[PDB]
């Protein structure tokens, strides 16, 4: 059974790991998400590779799995392939609060699934998990936190990510947006609206096709606000007002 | 059964009875209840015969191992630590064990109690046995800490001749062992019947 | 706590008391101990009803695995085999106390569940407290069941025989009427206790109690 | 309920002289007024240096016994050479303890040739405490023993009398009037007695005749 | 059998352990010590059964030790409580049941020290002083006659004083040395030892 | 076709899954550290840090006591797995025994469960390697690595990740036996490979030093940016 | 490696692609058209069984196997592997119904279904199923279509197809079908979109269409089939 | 006994368009008190509570693990929790040791999600559920609960008479009877707003 | 043409062990001998830089009080076996109240020597010199990673192996005394060291029954290099 192996575990003799290299080359393709600094909220937004239009979209949040009443996940991969550690970092979630009874914070949130993933990696030849998914959330120590998931077992945690193949032009354009954090929850909205207008392969904006949930920190609530794609439309031509009003300049 | 441990200025002074009988019937009179765990290291036995036979020599398995891996000689206060765990998973199952771990540390001399129920504590004197009371009137009186280790000899014994005096279960032979810095030598060992005349005046 | 019922040619008609009593005072005064078990197969409760309840749902559940197997529609000697087959592996730890009843293409049967598992096919069966009154009913009065009405009869005959005799069953009579074509389940068939009436208003109005702390938390 | 542990009778006395030692045991088995054989010798010689006793519950003994026996092949076919007569002590209380949950009902003395040529006595108890000692006495007969053990062997309970350290001849009587004494009172001890001598050149046995009732 | 004082004050938190050791009578460790720290804000304290009171330290002790050192920051009090909780609720059904008395006590940067109550049964609850011996007859005579609790940081080790003269009154006791701790934002502070002389 | 084995290993003479390892031990990110009598420094750098992320995501130093400080060098994916396992292992060992053994257990632990981790099958080795930061009882320094073979050795100086990380390594070695007298000094040889190692960017540069048995806490950029000046200035002493 | 217990035989293509996930969809595509409508009061199905022999009698074997009374469901491509996973749902839906005591609605079937035919997929050894399941049902007086793959992935269609030609006969009920109409008229389009690809014989044996209504699921004999198709449509 | 170890009284009874459920505030071993502050019914969702009497380790142990699979169902399926399925998964819980069962007097009284309905059970320590049409009441003396109530509550109770015959219920029970006391904390929740007060009792 | 690698190959034996064989050409060698009066042992650390600590590595471990050993190839391959063997002859004093002299040992890891396996893991390639004093005084006894234990009064490992012993062989005769013996090895350990010989380069293993325990000691393996 030596010859049947293809020894999926084991390294490639360049270094690398041959099966998360071939992994990782899904992720560079479906799903597609964005992050970036905001106050006193975080906002999150994604595009559908199943955005066509016979859906029914009675999923309500689909690429914008919410885990938690408080926190969010947003998935970029196979959707049942990510179902499964969904439920489990929820359960492991949720066994957070049952020892403790304080929510889980976001830190070892993420270290906990990411080796999950890592387990099939390192032995058992098992499928190792495409699917890099997002983080939000907020504790009472290091406040918001944004973190990232690689399929090697790793976090790709940092203030910003570019997932998963466009968004290219807007890109380049967030490291010129880099200045930290804003708001009026509406300005930094209008920032994610011309990544999502300028840069999206039919352009246009659909708004049937992306969604934006955003989560306000409120004491002790801390609401998170989905919105109902009724005042998505009026967000997106917010923006194209404004970005009408920036072609103004030159 | 008399025994007793303290520690003072020089080591450890260890002593206690050879006598175990069951009953009324006289059996043995050569029974050592002091065992040797290490050149550096004493053991005493209490309530169960082979009880301290067997876990002080466990207990020797990870000392000695741990000597011959780091190199180093293992404290006493880890000694009674990890013999407390080791009857601690026992507990419960009838096995009594009321050794009194006893040797020489890198920070100086020290004492260690250790039961089977699982205390473990640090402490200056500790006497513990068959009928005593009687022989803690007349010890406690005379019995002083700090002292040299020739005035530590006659006054330790003294607790278990007074002691084997009034109570008949006591007895046999007294086995006095003086813990350095360089570890336990023997001393001497008598028969109760002979110290009679020495204590008694 | 008492169960009963007797088998008529065509089908089978089940009843029991409402009234559940734990100690000396009454806790649940209507209560219905006749379970599903099947569309054709009901059977009552008795004895401890946490360790009856979880029991005939895993039954039904297994049964439910059982029967759809070949589809059709549930026959009792499907579920007959299988409690004591079942409460045996056990040796008797849990407790039953149960009348089981279906109407089959065989035609109806009856049942006696006991708590070690040993099971009989009688006509008439009488369970629980008030065993004693509902089998003197039973026993002396049985009759080939003839035509369907009369069973129905003997049933309320000896269940109100069990409620007006022992004190251990009060409240509502219960009756279920179970035959191939027709079900029906009737509860509460009748009222023989009541309650007496209040001597007065003993409401007490507001103003001569005083609140130590308040809280108001308005809703959506 | 079923009792797994009772008393089968039986003494058994090793008394270790300089450089040899003796063995002796009675063969009297029996259980309360009937007796179950006559000669029943509970000496048994696991190598030629060493001979060790077995008392009490007859089961344990044949068991006990047969398991060192068996764990001397695993010894001899390892290092190549049998047991050392402190190392057979020093395994039985390994055994011994390892049971004490549910122990062995025995009473066992070892006696015999040592490393160093010597006469050495083990004394054992249920729960596997041993320790050297020159002389031990067991079984129930023990009571009218070791206080005149003490008395001759020991010589103790007497004023200005030399220690002169026994070997041979007079062990053997010794052996004799107690268990006639204990005939009496006790019918647990009687009929044949088997008497083993460890010595360098072999070892001795002799039989000797008691009353039958 | 012996009760360490509940003290639970605003800023503060006030502990008071006895280093009597001995048993039967005769006097075995006089200087012994039964208080445990946690960690800087947080102590720890338990009576019970030998091995119970020496393994229950190592496991309620540890795991705090490590979330500090993981997380980057302390565990707070309420959190530590109901982990505790976990640890004596599985004790209530497990192969071989264990014994504990005392409570711990906490303190925090934000809500304010807290003083939770550890039970053998696992029950927990929130108070600012408990009973683990039959001298609460005598303190709740003082205690309950001023209750207003905005007094104060060291006239608690004052109405100590007041207690220690009340703990020997009818009993056969002695307890002659009483250790005694006090907690504040810059962490547990050692407090000198008591002597009750004999005549 | 792909003819290779795995374990173990080839007549060649040479291991496969072993020395293969160490290419992804010296391609991890470049970390230096050096040991003293009071104050041991360590670095790290080649984190390619872009300025517009978090750098406490990055950080490649943690530690499981205040006395034992961790460096490796490797993926930060398997870190957390030996970050999890590790801080449980010196947990368990403050469990019972109060009083920790010095240097010789620890060191062994990971070096042991690396080398049975090669041992048995469904286990695939670890390609990353670490170097054990700290000081010993009674004011000694500790200094210790870990290799894929599950060897521990202990070394005078800390070289590893490209060829620019082995000249701070070669200055420790400039010092002679005497340097040096001052923390100032020994502070600076980091800020000078600064400019050395990696791109010079003056960012992904990071150290903590540990006084005796004070814990040591990350450097602020006021100490270490006034330790940075000095080491421009202490070379041009030298001219 | 390790034991020989059926590790994972799942790997990613050099784009990363799943092998042999993708080739059951080749089942799914060169199996048997089945058709489902979800609209207004409930949802519609619409499956296609031909008998490859005259002596093959429909009334024994039937396609529609409803999970639950208030659930029905059909299948596409590939029946050994199906009854496997059937049978595990009825298990499966009974913690749901024990614990929470509830008509489980179909999306819980989708998210503990999906999950462990993800599992089914992930674990090597044994060939993923080459089964697409339309789950359809009645749940908080909203009915629901969801369709499955081999993959795991789970959609919500209106009106959804399957088997062969399936983007051919999407087209026409993305079309002809909008909106919501009731379930007579769901029942009149799922049949023209099965005759697409059916053969010139329509008989009652031929097509078998299933109807979730809102007081629950109830299959419709051959009878009604060949009433209101005969005819067809 | 061993629900009167720790005492405490849980008394819930249903009002026309609302419910309340009402339980004493006293913490204590046998007849000693330990605390008055501390909390037996806590919030469960949203608008519904859950009554407890019995070990309070069973009531921080349920609660606790009540609230584990609590959000476990809500964050697969939105919807909400209904009293029907927090109902038996306490009683799947109770049921999960079927000879070592924890020992409580579970009693969940809470308003329907879709409706402002209410809905009132009431469970046994083994896990067996049962309802009532009127109120349940579990506590030490059943003597006074059963007794007064039967006089005390009518069909139809507006929210000002409802929790003020609870209150005089409590206050002649109290200031009669001997193990329950130290203060009766009462949820009385409805439609448009939750409403909790303290009522008044003896502190000795 | 690979099968399992434990298949008995064409030929036919193992491939891993034979693998194995070729894994201690990666690692330094040592020089065994034996004589009456006691037993000496030399080897090489192959220091390849100064930043190497000599007490780091150590080729010689004594597993008993009275038996010493030397290790082979690797280091961590030896460390498993090395202190788990130490765990055996402490047990054997419990039961027997007596240590494993020289001989219960070889058993006791020829009964080890080959444990490994794919399926029911991996063997090592570290050669094994066992010393110590058994009741028939100083012995010294080696083992092949194949599992075959064989008695080598003096015995060298490494990739020396090979030439090392040639010459060591003839000048075995027992009329040489262990002083002649001492400053034999040295002989051919400046031939097979590239480095000068220097306080960090090698140690020294002697164990005798009169002097113990020794082990060796500090400073005095200064003095055998400077007289190279």
């Amino acid at each position: 059974s030596r010859r049947y192996d293809s020894r999926t575990t084991i390294f490639s003799p360049e270094g690398r790991l041959y099966q998360v290299e071939y992994a990782m080359e899904a992720i560079g393709h479906a799903g597609t998400c964005l992050g970036i600094l905001a106050n006193d909220g975080v906002l999150l937004a994604a595009e559908r590779r199943n955005i066509h239009k016979l859906l029914d979209e009675v999923f309500f949040s689909e690429k914008i799995y919410k885990l938690n009443e408080d926190m969010a996940c947003s998935v970029a991969g196979i959707t049942s392939d990510a179902n499964v550690l969904t439920n489990e970092l929820r359960l492991i979630a949720q066994r957070y609060l049952l020892q403790y009874q304080e929510p889980i914070p976001c830190e070892q949130l993420v270290t906990a699934l990411c080796d999950i993933k890592q387990a099939y990696t390192q032995f058992g030849g098992k499928r190792p998990f495409g699917v890099s998914l997002l983080y939000i959330g907020w504790d009472k120590h290091y406040g918001f936190q944004l973190y990232q998931s690689d399929p090697s077992g790793n976090y790709g945690g940092w203030k910003a990510t570019c997932i998963g193949n466009n968004s290219a032009a807007a890109v380049s354009m967030l490291k010129q947006d880099y200045k930290e954090g804003e708001m009026t929850l509406k300005s930094a909205l209008a920032l994610a609206i011309k990544v999502l207008n300028k840069t999206m392969d039919v352009s246009k904006l659909s708004a049937e096709k992306v969604e934006i949930a955003t989560l306000t920190r409120e004491n002790g609530k801390t609401v998170i606000r989905v919105l109902k794609q009724k005042e998505v439309e009026q967000l997106i031509k917010k923006h194209e007002e404004e970005e009408a009003k920036a072609e103004r300049e030159k | 059964t008399t025994t007793l441990a303290f520690k003072f200025r020089h080591g450890v002074i260890v002593a206690a009875d050879s006598r175990a009988t069951a009953g009324a019937y006289i059996a043995s009179q050569t029974v050592k209840k002091v065992i040797e765990i290490n050149p550096y290291l004493l053991g005493t036995m209490a309530g169960g015969a082979a009880d301290c036979s067997f876990w002080e020599r466990l207990l020797a398995r990870q000392c000695r191992i741990y000597e011959l891996r780091n190199k180093e000689r293992i404290s006493v206060a880890a000694a009674s630590k990890l013999l407390a765990n080791m009857v601690y998973q026992y507990k419960g199952m009838g096995l009594s064990m009321g050794t009194m771990i006893c040797g020489w540390d890198k920070r100086g001399p020290g004492l260690y109690y250790v039961d089977s129920e699982g205390n473990r504590i640090s402490g200056a004197t500790f006497s513990v046995g068959s009928g005593s009371v009687y022989a803690y009137g007349v010890m406690d009186r005379g019995y002083s800490y700090d002292l040299e280790v020739e005035q530590a000899y006659d006054l330790a014994r003294r607790a278990i001749y007074q002691a084997t005096y009034r109570d008949a279960y006591s007895g046999g032979a007294v086995n006095l062992y003086h813990v350095r810095e360089d570890g336990w030598i023997r001393v001497s060992s008598d028969n109760v019947a002979d110290l009679h005349e020495k204590y008694s005046g | 706590t008492t169960i009963a019922g007797v088998v008529y040619k065509d089908g089978i008609v089940l009843g029991a008391d409402t009234r559940a009593t734990e100690g000396m005072v009454v806790a649940d005064k209507n209560c219905s101990k006749i379970h599903f078990i099947s569309p054709n197969i009901y059977c009552c409760g008795a004895g401890t009803a946490a360790d009856t309840d979880m029991t005939t749902q895993l039954i039904s559940s297994n049964l439910e695995l059982h029967s759809l197997s070949t589809g059709r529609l549930p026959r009792v000697v499907t579920a007959n085999r299988m409690l004591k087959q079942m409460l045996f592996r056990y040796q008797g730890y849990i407790g039953a106390a149960l009348v089981l009843g279906g109407v089959d293409v065989t035609g109806p049967h009856l049942y006696s569940i006991y708590p070690h598992g040993s099971t009989d096919k009688l006509p008439y069966v009488t369970m629980g407290s008030g065993s004693l009154a509902a089998m003197a009913v039973f026993e002396d009065k049985f009759r080939p069941d003839m035509e369907e009405e009369e069973a129905k009869n003997l049933v309320s005959e000896a269940i109100a025989a069990g409620i007006f005799n022992d004190l251990g069953s009060g409240s509502n009579i219960d009756l279920c009427v179970i035959s191939k074509n027709k079900l029906d389940f009737l509860r509460p068939y009748t009222v023989p206790n009541k309650k007496g009436t209040r001597l007065g208003r003993y409401r007490c109005e507001k103003g001569t109690t005083a609140v130590l702390t308040e809280k108001i938390t308005p809703l959506e | 309920r079923f009792s797994p542990y009772v008393f089968n009778g039986g003494t058994i006395l090793a008394i270790a002289g300089e450089d040899f030692a003796i063995v002796a045991s009675d063969t009297r088995l029996s259980e309360g007024f009937s007796i179950h054989t006559r000669d029943s010798p509970k000496c048994y010689k696991l190598t030629d240096k060493t001979v060790i006793g077995c008392s009490g519950f007859h089961g344990d003994c044949l068991t006990l016994t047969k398991i060192i026996e068996a764990r001397l092949k695993m010894y001899k076919h390892s290092n190549n050479k049998a047991m050392t007569t402190g190392a057979i002590a020093a395994m039985l209380s390994t055994i011994l303890y390892s049971r004490r949950f549910f122990p062995y009902y025995v009473y066992n003395i070892i006696g015999g040739l040592d490393e160093e040529g010597k006469g050495a006595v083990y004394s054992f108890d249920p729960v596997g405490s041993y320790q050297r000692d020159s002389f031990k006495a067991g079984g129930s007969a023990s009571a009218m023993l070791q206080p005149l053990l003490d008395n001759q062997v020991g010589f103790k309970n007497m004023q200005n009398v030399e220690h002169v350290p026994l070997s041979l001849d007079r062990a053997m009587r010794l052996v004799k009037d107690v268990f006639i004494s204990a005939a009496e009172r006790d019918v647990y001890t009687g009929d044949a007695l088997r008497i083993c001598i460890v010595t360098k050149e072999g070892i001795r046995e002799e039989t000797v005749s008691l009353r039958k009732d | 059998m012996e009760y360490l004082i509940g003290i639970q004050g605003p800023d503060y938190v006030l502990v008071a352990s006895d280093r009597v050791a001995a048993s039967n009578i005769v006097q075995m460790k006089d200087d012994h010590d039964k208080m445990f720290k946690m960690s800087e804000k947080i102590l720890l304290l338990c009576v019970g059964e030998a091995g119970d009171t020496v393994q229950f330290a190592e496991y309620i002790q540890k795991n705090v030790q490590l979330y500090k050192m993981r997380n980057g920051y302390e565990l707070s009090p309420t959190a530590a409580a109901n982990f505790t909780r976990r640890n004596l609720a599985d004790c209530l059904r497990s192969r071989t049941p264990y014994h504990v008395n005392l409570l711990l006590a906490g303190y925090d940067e934000h809500e304010g020290p807290a003083l939770y109550y550890m039970d053998y049964l696992a029950a927990l609850a929130k108070a600012p002083f408990a009973a683990h011996g039959y001298g609460a007859f005598l303190t709740l005579s003082i205690l309950d006659r001023y209750y207003t609790p905005t007094i104060s940081r060291e006239r608690a080790v004052e109405l100590l004083r007041k207690c220690l003269e009340e703990l020997q009154k009818r009993f056969i006791l002695n307890l002659p040395t009483f250790s005694v701790r006090i907690i504040d934002k810059n962490g547990i502070h050692d407090l000198d030892n008591i002597s009750f002389p004999k005549q | 076709s792909y003819d290779r084995a795995i374990t173990v290993f080839s007549p060649d003479g040479h291991l496969f899954q072993v020395e293969y390892a160490q290419e992804a031990v010296k391609k991890g990110s470049t970390a230096v550290g050096v040991r003293g009598r009071d104050i041991v420094v360590l670095g790290v750098e080649k984190k390619s840090v872009a300025k517009l992320q978090d750098e406490r995501t990055v950080r490649k130093i943690c530690a499981l006591d205040d006395n034992v400080c961790m460096a490796f060098a490797g993926l930060t994916a398997d870190a957390r797995i030996v970050i999890n396992r590790a801080r449980v292992e010196c947990q368990s060992h403050r469990l019972t025994v109060e009083d920790p053994v010095t240097v010789e257990y620890i060191t062994r632990y990971i070096a042991s469960l690396k080398q049975r981790y090669t041992q048995s099958n469904g286990r695939r080795p670890f390609g990353i390697s670490a170097l054990i930061v700290g000081f010993d009882f009674d004011g000694t320094p500790r200094l210790y690595q870990t290799d894929p073979s599950g060897t521990y050795h202990a070394w005078k100086a800390n070289a590893i990740g490209r060829g620019a990380k082995s000249v701070r390594e070669f200055l420790e070695k400039n010092y002679t036996d005497e340097a040096i007298e001052t923390d100032d000094l020994t502070i600076k040889l980091v800020i000078k490979a600064l400019l050395e190692v990696v791109q010079s960017g003056g960012k992904n540069i990071e150290l903590a030093v540990m006084r005796r048995d004070q814990s040591l806490k990350i450097l602020n950029p006021e100490e270490i940016e006034k330790y940075v000046a000095e080491i421009e200035k202490e070379k041009e002493e030298n001219e | 490696a390790e034991r020989g217990y059926s590790f994972s035989l799942t790997t990613f293509s050099p784009s990363g692609k799943l092998v042999q996930i993708e080739y059951a969809l080749a089942a799914v595509a060169g199996g048997a058209p089945s058709v489902g409508i979800k609209a207004a009061n409930g949802v519609v199905l619409a499956t296609e069984k031909k008998q490859k022999s005259i002596l093959y009698d429909e009334r024994s074997v039937h396609k529609v196997e409803p999970i639950t009374k208030h659930i029905g469901l059909v299948y596409s491509g590939m029946g050994p592997d199906y009854r496997v996973l059937v049978h595990r749902a009825r298990k499966l839906a009974q913690q749901y119904y024990l614990v929470y005591q509830e008509p489980i609605p179909t999306a819980q079937l989708v998210q503990r279904v999906a999950s462990v035919m993800q599992e089914y997929t992930q674990s090597g050894g044994v060939r993923p199923f080459g089964v697409s399941l339309l789950i359809c049902g009645w749940n908080e007086g909203r009915p629901y279509l969801f369709q499955s793959d081999p993959s795991g992935a789970y959609f919500a269609w209106k009106a959804t197809a399957m088997g062969k030609n399936y983007v051919n006969g999407k087209t026409f009920l993305e079309k002809r079908y909008n909106e919501d109409l009731e379930l007579e008229d769901a029942i009149h389009t799922a049949i023209l979109t099965l005759k697409e690809s059916f053969e010139g014989q329509m008989t009652e044996d031929n097509i078998e269409v299933g109807i979730c209504n809102e007081a629950g699921f109830r299959r419709l004999t051959p009878t009604e089939v060949k009433d209101y198709l005969a005819a067809i449509a | 006994s061993i629900m009167s170890y720790n005492g405490g009284a849980v008394m819930a009874m249903k009002g026309k368009n609302c419910v309340a459920i009402a339980a004493d505030r006293r913490f204590g071993i046998q007849a000693q008190m330990v605390t008055t502050d501390f909390q037996k019914i806590f919030p469960m969702g949203d608008r519904l509570y859950i009554g407890l009497a019995g070990l309070a380790t069973d009531v921080q142990t349920v609660a606790q693990r009540l609230k584990f699979r609590l959000n476990l169902y809500e964050l697969k399926e939105g919807r909400q929790i209904k009293p029907y399925t927090l109902m038996s998964m306490v009683a799947n819980l109770l049921y999960e040791k079927r000879f070592g069962p924890y020992y409580t007097e579970p009693v969940i009284a809470g308003l329907d999600p879709k409706t402002f309905k209410p809905f009132i059970c009431s469970l046994d320590l083994i896990g067996c559920p049962m309802v009532t049409d009127d109120f349940v009441v579990s506590g030490t003396c059943a003597e006074q609960m059963y007794g007064m109530c039967e006089s005390l509550w009518e069909p139809n109770m507006d929210p000002d008479h409802l929790f003020e015959t609870i209150s005089q219920a409590m206050l002649n029970a109290v200031d009669r009877d001997a193990v329950s006391g130290m203060g009766v904390i009462v949820h009385i929740i409805e439609k448009d707003k939750i409403t909790t007060r303290t009522l008044k009792a003896r502190m000795d | 043409y690979d099968r399992g690698v434990n298949t008995f190959s064409p030929e036919g034996r193992l491939f891993q062990v034979e693998y194995a064989i070729e894994a201690i050409k990666l690692g330094s060698t040592a020089i065994g001998i034996q004589t009456s009066e006691g037993v000496c042992l030399a080897v090489e650390k192959r220091i390849t830089s100064p930043l190497m600590e000599p007490s780091s590595i150590e080729k010689i471990v004594e597993i008993d009080a009275h038996i010493g050993c030397a290790m082979s190839g690797l280091i961590a391959d030896a460390k498993t076996l090395i202190d788990k063997a130490r765990v055996e002859t402490q047990n054997h004093w419990f039961t027997y109240n007596e240590t494993m002299t020289v001989e219960s040992v070889t058993q006791a890891v020829s009964n080890l020597a080959l444990q490994f396996g794919e399926e029911d893991s991996r063997p090592f390639g570290v050669a094994l010199l066992f010393g110590g004093v058994d009741e028939k005084g100083p012995q010294l006894f080696h083992m092949d990673p194949s599992g075959t234990f064989v008695q080598c009064d003096a015995r060298a490992i490494g990739s020396a192996s090979e030439g090392a012993q040639s010459s060591l062989q003839e000048v075995y005769h027992k009329s040489m005394t262990l002083k002649e013996a001492i400053k034999s090895s040295l002989i051919i350990l400046k031939q097979v060291m590239e480095e000068k010989l220097n306080a960090t380069n090698i140690e020294l293993a002697t164990v005798q029954p009169g002097q113990n325990f020794h082990m060796f000691t500090k400073e005095e393996l200064e003095e055998v290099i400077k007289d190279i």
